[PDB]
DNA sequence: GAATTGGTGAGGGTTGGGAAGTGGAAGG
DNA sequence: CCTTCCACTTCCCAACCCTCACCA
């Protein structure tokens, strides 16, 4: 069996409805050591992973590690019916045919329980380079969300610049450009309301906004996000949970045929 | 009772004076003649007893001008069955209960195509009952048929009656069917004296017809202005007509305010049309007139167009204001139907042959639009409106119309329909009115008929309709069907010979061509060619070149070549796989049926089995649902009949308005409780088809297709003749050759039309031979065909247009093409061979072809041989010069079945589909469609192509831009009008929303019902913008308003419009200009730019912009920054799979 | 002449839209003991039972028995122009084919007066029989609303358990089964936030949950809301509007195949 | 040069919002004393026209008065993306083909800075009328509001009647007749809430519902509405922006005597 | 009584669900 | 006393149903 228990389903909640939009069916893989997820649109320009440390449940167990399969949009049904201050468990055996879930009220006037049905999947998995990158910058998380809605309107594509001197986001459509940019909170209240870059080396890149606007519907997982980035190679944009680990989008940047030609 | 008796007497000798008045002699003396049966009808006479007694009156003719009649008496019967051993204590029963009523009472043993074991050779008997007159047959059958019903409901000698057949065949087509005689022939006739039968037998020689001779007719009148004319208040102004040649009009003063003088009229040196004329003061002396003439002249055949619409309910009212009574002098009665007949001359309206057998879309189907088509000249036209000025001041003008109407209507007549018709009835026992007036199920039900019962087969009763049925599941099917044609369309834009174009190929499918290139050419030949392969002398030569060409295909498949435009369809696609396969609507067989079969024999190879594509459409409603609905309907109530009567229980109502009821009720529950009110569901399944049962349907539909390929033979050998005589020049030889084409050419395509009727009949509801399943089987077979074809065709080359009968598709120009091979036996010195064909016809040798044909060998030996047998065959049109697509506004989608073809003399093949031969659509998509087509064949490059058809579209782009500014102002009542025709009465669509009925109450608001009154109505109208925002059928204005009294144009236009602040009323104000330019911009994009964009050329138009989906798409293709995917930076780990 | 005035005007407006999806249209009786109607949806699953006691009412005179169709839609319509705030008056004649409804709010500023057209209806109607209902609850409305909308996303039809312990609620469907209990709560601070249930004897029924998301749309109606449940006969929904009047939908169960 | 630089993006933004419906592009007309606007609407039944003076801006340059073509729709999805508070600023060269905007957060933790293509447009127009008038009528913008929707619900279109009781509305249509008066106020304790008539002589006129339900847009824009009315000349809607500045319309009543 | 078939395009109106924005109530 | 979450209403696009006429 697999049986877990978690203090707030606002957090899976948060986690399932961030996924639902982006990844259409996924798998997770389950341990004594806890849940992970690994997975690449079916666009395959775009690439998702997911960490859930067993220290941040309230109780855990794994008997022996395991693997499903799991549409996302039919649990993200069930999850529906989770109240915000429900208290939620899961459930699995090793037969490895359904998921069963049950929430409890705080006060225990009632028992809700569902039976979610698992499904058949292929992944290709992909190794992540684990080098450090020329620049990170660290962000209040609902700026960067609407940093990416407002330039989503001025156009299909942002340019991303990091510098010394801070960093800049770029677009232009038909209609004309759009510039906004960032520079270093000199004064800090605390790090969750400051703007931090560091860096190696100055950096630019280009990505298409499609794929950051369903990035940018984690941000009620965090106050803020981290976002790292080397040239020529993929942005990568991490949001983490105290409690339970890490949730890291990545995409492949635009490059010129130059280098090719 | 007696007075009835006496009133059909009354009635029968009315008839035998008024033919006789028409010169119709009875034959009175006893002798023999010889003449040719041009009509009949049945009517009662009396016996050497003066007993009443049914009879049939047959009408000849003969090449001196004399006429006669016979009759000949007939009883009428019918078949009841008895269940075992009844069937002497029955017709005991039977005829001492209803003695003097019934003629005679016999056991005959008949073979029946549903009785189990039944090849085995066996028959049961049932008894024929025969009556004195039907009038007796009705009584007794409406005795008989609702006691029989608990016989099957729980499943006196009554009782042993158990069911009965043929009680409602027509009595008359029993004696045609019967005793063989048939119209259009000669036979000798025999009469002995009272004591004696006639003796009536055809004569086979004198295939010459003789000539009956022909009157067509038509009529002007008066009408009020702007509407409808009436036969009370309006007034015959002209009647004109002809005879075997001879032209002739009247003409009444009091409303034409001159003499007409007679004159000649010939648009073609074929068409003499001399016209006789006669002016005569008075109506009704120029009604009494007529009636004397056509007295005087007696015509066998009369003839109109749209007569019983028009002309016959305004003469006869005319006629009998002043007393003449048309019924009484002429004969001619309003039938049941509503069909003016007559008892001495036969009725035929063209219409009704243009309409079921012309082919010709509905946009032509009217008489000048048909003259056009078929006679090849333009006729003349009055402007309805103007010929109330037009008899006033230019009468020659009016009578001029009127006699061009009457010489269109005559030749017409004369050309297409006589031929045809006649030809025809030698097959069918029906009355030339009833077979240009029946139904084309009804003629192939006849046609069966003759055949069952010479194979002396008893009929099985018309099919009873089923409502409500449950799929197995419960759920009630509201539809069943099977899945139809198959249609593809798989490329778009422009293909020509003239330009290069690029082809990609697998060198597998050469290699496997060309490895049996010896293979198929002995098929094509000995097989199709029926030429054997020992005949030909140079079979070897070719063989080589074209071994040579495939080896240098295979050598290099992705090349620049010439396209060769061709299209390469099955011939008499249905019919040949109806044959093929051996289908017939009784030979469909359960397994049980097969098991009680003493045929079904371990190894025996009568089983067929073939698969079909049923879909289905069922309510969502739970069968335990439908039982609720229902035990709640225990006690509902409805309302009466009329407004007058009690409220009628539900168990009271009939079972037709029981199940709409319940339909209703269901459905609406369906819509509140599960929301899709509708569930479609498609399913193969497969059925076994024997092979021993009995041919007469199938060797039906083999002569049936016999004949019309003998009237494509003929077409053939002509067809040769006149190339000959065209390549000499020989102009008299042209001429009668390029009649005799056209006449076989149009014999040739009734008898498709025809012959196409067996196949659909089989689902007509009703029919006597009903099943679902042939219907389907074929549709599949017609749909494997066609796909492997898409297969092979796409491994060479490109398809670009499917349907149900053949491809269209461009070949590369090193293709093997045609070749001649030459021969000893001078009956056949060239074969020509086309290998596309013979490279399709293999497959369809190889997989399809039937291997389970058998046939009888001896009926007293019950043994049969086995055979094989295909008809299906490929062949081949053109090639062509060109081919143009359109494609679709959406993504994703391409539009089937709209396309345009040219043939290499450089001329407009085929256009079919477009606006252009759609009725009424919106005039200036046809005029843009017409021009574009022919701009496409300018130019020599994509780049001109497409930058020369442009111009013609952005000229009209520039009229609507410039609101026609130039345009004559009365050409945009024409050019912006929508014609949209409507079918039903304006009461019968309910509240349902459209144009259409919008524009018809809008009028009916302006001119009352008498437009409204009746079914048909047509509609004419312009949508305009002032009442802005309200949607946008609430726009529409009709036409008649801006011909209406400007004092009531300014108060309709002021309500329609909401506003007097419209300070003019001007049509250029008042159109939505910007709607007719989307429109536009629509029938530009689907053709000039989105059909560019596919073939990798800009946008060819400034004005019209592409969909924004696609402006991305091609922008998006048209920028440095590459999307690289994730599996270009990141290392795969691998592959993983998960399984629960 | 009829007429009536209101000071809690809002329960009119409620009170509509509460039937306004389940009914189209029906014929509002008038007495001297109030205004009432019994109607039943045309798919004939249910059944509906209004009335408005005239004791309730700020104002009532009524000299005759009184019948008048009316479309619920355009009252609707109208009823969406009053203020939550406002109070209402309804007149009525009986030589008229016009209802008039007026509006008074209470700063005494604004005033509104609205005419709708009658309409000619008739119908046959039973007085829905008496019934000892074997079970009776209570509960509070969002819980049943909340959980009706759920268990709506998972399927179309619920099976209720009733028993000692309590209500269970049960769905299955191509998303997999699932279950809500609410047991008797031992102690409570107040009716608006209890649970009371009362079983002679068990019993379990389906019924068709695609209805009960009409019927929760009186909500507003109520904070708490009554339910009858017995065997092979309609479960009962009642909401009370204080003391003034009720408000019943009767609902047939779904008719199993054996 | 021209710029302009104010603390408040709301009134720039619900500006367009409030034009968005009944105008796509239009030409703006600037000067030393503010930015102007008159335009006919795209059905051509009522006229716009708004000002907002110079003195309304925190700073204001203005070399030379001047006229530019602008989009609509591309200025107001531009112009979303400002928060309210954000400090906004408009800047175009003499020979721009372009007008830049420039949105800063009022900490000045973030700046954004858009550019938007001009167009070469010019537009015919009057000298707009004004008159003294039989009525003018203020009422709170939202009561106003919701009558307008509520009498649109029965029907196409409202008739005003004045007097010196109070002002009353009537609409009739398939859904029967509806009628409403709005009491002159006993004491006003402020404007927030206070109906007040001027009443030179009383008026009755018609109006089409579909544009005052589009005129009441500018709802957010100021919690007070007024009109303006006299027989024979068009009604006229108006709104009040700060001190800087105002917003009108004008439309034609629907004239009885047809009927 | 009298009655061949199924697949598709174009136009116009109706119906459901999801996304966005505002106001009210609860938590700290 | 201020900010966030929940509930309600409005707005926008896709899909489905009606007609008539043509392609097989
Ligand atoms: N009137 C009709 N009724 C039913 N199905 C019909 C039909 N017309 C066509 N079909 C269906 C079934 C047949 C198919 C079209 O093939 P054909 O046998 O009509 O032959 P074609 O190529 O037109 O002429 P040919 O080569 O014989 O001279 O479409
Ligand atoms: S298919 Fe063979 S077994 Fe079946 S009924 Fe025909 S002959 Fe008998």
């Amino acid at each position: 069996m697999f049986e877990a228990r978690l203090v707030q389903g606002s957090i899976l909640k948060k986690v399932l409805e961030a996924l639902k939009d982006l990844i259409n069916e996924a798998c997770w893989d389950i341990s004594s050591s806890g849940v992970n997820l690994q997975s690449m649109d079916s666009s395959h320009v775009s690439l998702v992973q997911l960490t859930l440390r067993s220290e941040g449940f309230d109780t855990y167990r794994c008997d022996r590690n395991l693997a499903m399969g799991v549409n996302l949009t039919s649990m993200s049904k069930i999850l529906k019916c989770a109240g915000n201050e429900d208290i939620i468990t899961l459930r699995a055996e090793d037969n490895a045919d359904t998921l069963a879930l049950v929430f409890e009220a705080p006060n225990q006037e009632k028992v809700s329980d569902y039976e979610m049905k698992l499904m058949d999947l292929d992944v290709e998995q992909l190794g992540i380079p684990e080098q450090e990158y020329s620049c990170v910058v660290k962000m209040p998380s609902g700026e960067f969300a609407r940093i990416c809605r407002d330039l989503s309107h001025i156009g299909d594509a942002v340019v991303i610049s990091c510098a010394k001197d801070g960093v800049k986001f770029s677009a232009s459509g038909e209609l004309g450009n759009g510039n906004i940019k960032l520079s270093q909170t000199s004064n800090v209240d605390k790090e969750e309301e400051a703007v931090t870059i560091e860096m190696n080396e100055p950096v630019q890149l280009t990505f298409a906004l499609r794929y950051l606007n369903f990035f940018t519907k984690a941000t009620p997982l965090s106050s803020t996000v981290t976002l790292s980035m080397s040239a020529d190679v993929p942005l990568v944009v991490e949001y983490k949970i105290a409690d339970m680990g890490h949730l890291k989008y990545y995409l492949a940047p635009k490059i010129e045929d130059e280098e090719g030609s | 009772s007696s007075v009835s008796a006496l009133k059909r007497l009354e009635r029968s000798q009315w008839t035998d004076k008024m033919d006789l008045r028409f010169g119709f002699e009875r034959l009175k003396e006893p002798g023999e003649k010889t003449g040719w049966l041009i009509n009949m009808h049945p009517t009662e006479i009396l016996d050497e007893d003066k007993r009443l007694g049914s009879a049939v009156d047959y009408y000849f003719i003969q090449d001196d001008g004399s006429r006669f009649k016979v009759a000949l008496p007939y009883k009428p019967y019918f078949y009841i069955a008895t269940r075992k051993g009844c069937e002497r204590e029955v017709s005991s029963f039977l005829s001492k209960k209803f003695q003097g009523k019934i003629a005679k009472v016999e056991t005959v043993p008949k073979e029946d195509l549903d009785l189990p074991n039944h090849l085995v050779g066996l028959k049961r008997n049932y008894i024929r009952l025969s009556f004195h007159t039907v009038e007796d047959l009705v009584k007794v059958r409406k005795e008989i048929s609702p006691a029989v019903k608990k016989n099957r409901e729980q499943d006196d000698q009554l009782d042993n009656i158990v069911d009965m057949r043929e009680y409602d065949v027509p009595y008359h087509i029993r004696l045609s069917i019967d005793l063989k005689i048939h119209v259009a022939h000669w036979y000798n006739v025999r009469y002995r004296g009272n004591a004696f039968p006639v003796e009536i037998t055809r004569r086979d020689d004198l295939v010459e017809r003789p000539d009956p001779v022909v009157l067509a007719f038509a009529i002007a009148t008066t009408k009020l202005p702007l509407k409808f004319p009436d036969a009370e208040t309006d007034q015959i102004m002209m009647i004109s007509y002809m005879i075997d040649g001879q032209g002739y009009l009247i003409t009444n003063r009091e409303i034409v305010s001159e003499d007409i003088e007679d004159f000649e009229f010939t648009p073609k040196p074929e068409y003499e049309g001399p016209f006789c004329v006669f002016n005569e003061p008075d109506e009704a002396h120029l009604i009494q007139r007529w009636f004397e003439h056509v007295q005087e002249t007696k015509p066998t055949i009369m003839v109109t167009y749209n007569g019983d619409f028009f002309d016959w309910p305004f003469v006869e009212a005319r006629a009998a204001v002043h007393g003449l009574s048309m019924q009484q002098e002429i004969g001619f009665q309003k039938d049941s139907q509503g069909e003016y007949k007559a008892p001495q001359c036969i009725h035929m309206d063209c219409l009704r042959w243009v309409k079921r057998d012309s082919y010709l879309p509905v946009g032509s189907h009217n008489l000048k639009a048909a003259a056009k088509a078929k006679l090849g000249y333009d006729p003349v036209e009055l402007d309805p409106e103007d010929m109330c000025r037009m008899a006033t001041e230019q009468p020659q003008t009016l009578a001029t119309y009127s006699v061009s109407d009457a010489v269109a209507t005559y030749y017409l007549y004369m050309k297409y329909v006589h031929p045809f018709i006649f030809a025809l009835c030698t097959i069918i026992p029906m009355e030339p009115d009833e077979v240009l007036r029946k139904g084309s199920g009804t003629l192939c039900e006849a046609l069966l008929m003759v055949q069952a019962f010479h194979a002396n087969i008893i009929f099985p009763n018309k099919q009873e309709q089923e409502f409500n049925k449950l799929t197995d599941d419960g759920h009630v099917l509201d539809s069943e069907t099977y899945v139809g044609g198959h249609v593809e369309a798989l490329e778009s834009g422009v293909f020509r010979s003239d330009i290069p174009c690029r082809f990609r190929m697998n060198p597998a499918a050469f290699d496997f061509l060309l490895q049996r290139v010896e293979k198929t050419l002995r098929h094509a030949l000995e097989e199709e060619e029926k030429v054997p392969v020992e005949q030909v002398t140079n079979f070897e030569e070719v063989c080589d070149e074209i071994k040579s060409k495939l080896a240098s295909l295979k050598d290099v498949p992705s090349r620049i070549e010439c396209p060769l435009i061709y299209h390469l369809d099955v011939g008499a696609m249905y019919p040949n796989i109806i044959l093929t396969n051996r289908l017939q609507p009784s030979a469909m067989v359960d397994e049980a049926t097969c098991a009680a079969c003493d045929f079904n024999k371990p190894g025996a190879n009568c089983q067929r089995k073939m698969a079909w594509q049923w879909r289905g459409e069922f309510m969502p409603a739970s069968r335990s649902e439908y039982h609720r609905i229902q035990h709640q309907l225990e006690s509902e109530k409805f309302p009466p009949l009329f407004p007058e009567g009690p409220a009628r229980a539900f168990h009271e109502l009939s079972r037709e308005e029981q199940a709409k009821y319940e339909k209703r009720r269901l459905a609406d529950y369906c819509r509140k409780a599960y929301k899709k009110i509708h569930i479609t569901k498609v399913e193969e399944r497969l059925t076994t088809i024997c092979q021993r049962e009995n041919s007469f349907y199938v060797d039906t539909v083999r002569a049936f297709r016999d004949r019309r390929y003998e009237f494509k033979g003929l077409h053939k050998v002509w067809k040769k003749k006149l190339s000959a005589a065209v390549e000499v020049g020989d102009a008299a030889e042209v001429k009668r050759c390029k009649n005799m084409e056209v006449l076989y050419d149009s014999l040739q395509l009734a008898h498709k039309c025809i012959l196409n009727s067996f196949y659909g009949y089989v689902m007509r509801k009703g029919a006597r031979w009903y099943s679902m399943e042939m219907a389907g089987i074929v549709c599949f077979t017609g749909a494997n065909i066609i796909t492997q074809a898409r297969e092979l065709i796409e491994q060479i080359g490109r398809p670009l247009e499917l349907d149900t009968d053949g491809i269209w598709c461009v070949l590369p120009n090193s293709f093997p093409e045609n070749f001649v091979f030459k021969t000893t036996n001078v009956k056949k010195p060239k074969v020509t061979i086309s290998y596309p064909g013979a490279m399709l016809n293999i497959m369809v040798k190889e997989g399809f072809t039937n291997d389970q044909y058998q046939e009888l060998a001896e009926p007293s030996s019950l043994t049969y041989v086995t055979r094989s047998e295909n008809s299906i065959f490929f062949e081949v049109d053109g090639p062509y010069l060109a081919m143009i697509l359109p494609a679709s506004k959406e993504e994703g989608k391409k539009l089937k079945k709209r396309y345009a073809v040219f043939n290499e003399d450089g001329s407009l093949a085929e256009l079919k589909g477009f606006e252009v031969k759609r009725r009424g659509e919106l005039q200036l998509i046809k005029i843009f469609q017409s021009s574009v087509f022919e701009a496409f064949l300018k130019g020599s490059t994509l780049e001109e192509v497409y930058g020369s058809v442009a111009k013609v579209a952005d000229y009209w782009l520039d009229v609507l831009y410039s609101k026609a500014a130039n345009m004559p102002d009365s050409e945009l009542f024409e050019l912006i009008s929508e014609n949209r025709s409507m079918s039903r009465k304006l009461e019968d669509y309910g509240e349902q929303k459209s144009t259409s009925i919008s524009t018809a109450k809008r009028l009916a608001e302006f001119l009352g019902d008498q437009m409204v009154k009746d079914a048909g109505l047509s509609c004419r109208y312009i949508i305009s913008r002032k009442p802005e925002g309200s949607p946008v059928t609430e726009r529409a204005i009709p036409l008649a308003i801006f011909q209406a009294e400007p004092t009531v144009r300014k108060h309709f236009l002021r309500k329609w419009l909401k506003s007097s602040s419209l300070q003019d009323f001007d049509i250029r104000a008042i159109l939505d200009w910007d709607y007719y330019i989307e429109r536009l911009g629509s029938a530009i994009q689907k053709i000039i730019t989105i059909p560019a964009a596919l073939q990798q050329v800009k946008n060819p138009v400034p004005r019209v912009k592409h969909p924004d989906w696609l402006h991305k798409k091609l922008l998006e293709k048209n920028d440095v920054y590459k999307q690289k995917k994730i599996s270009e930076l990141f290392t795969l780990e691998g592959r993983r799979q998960v399984t629960m």
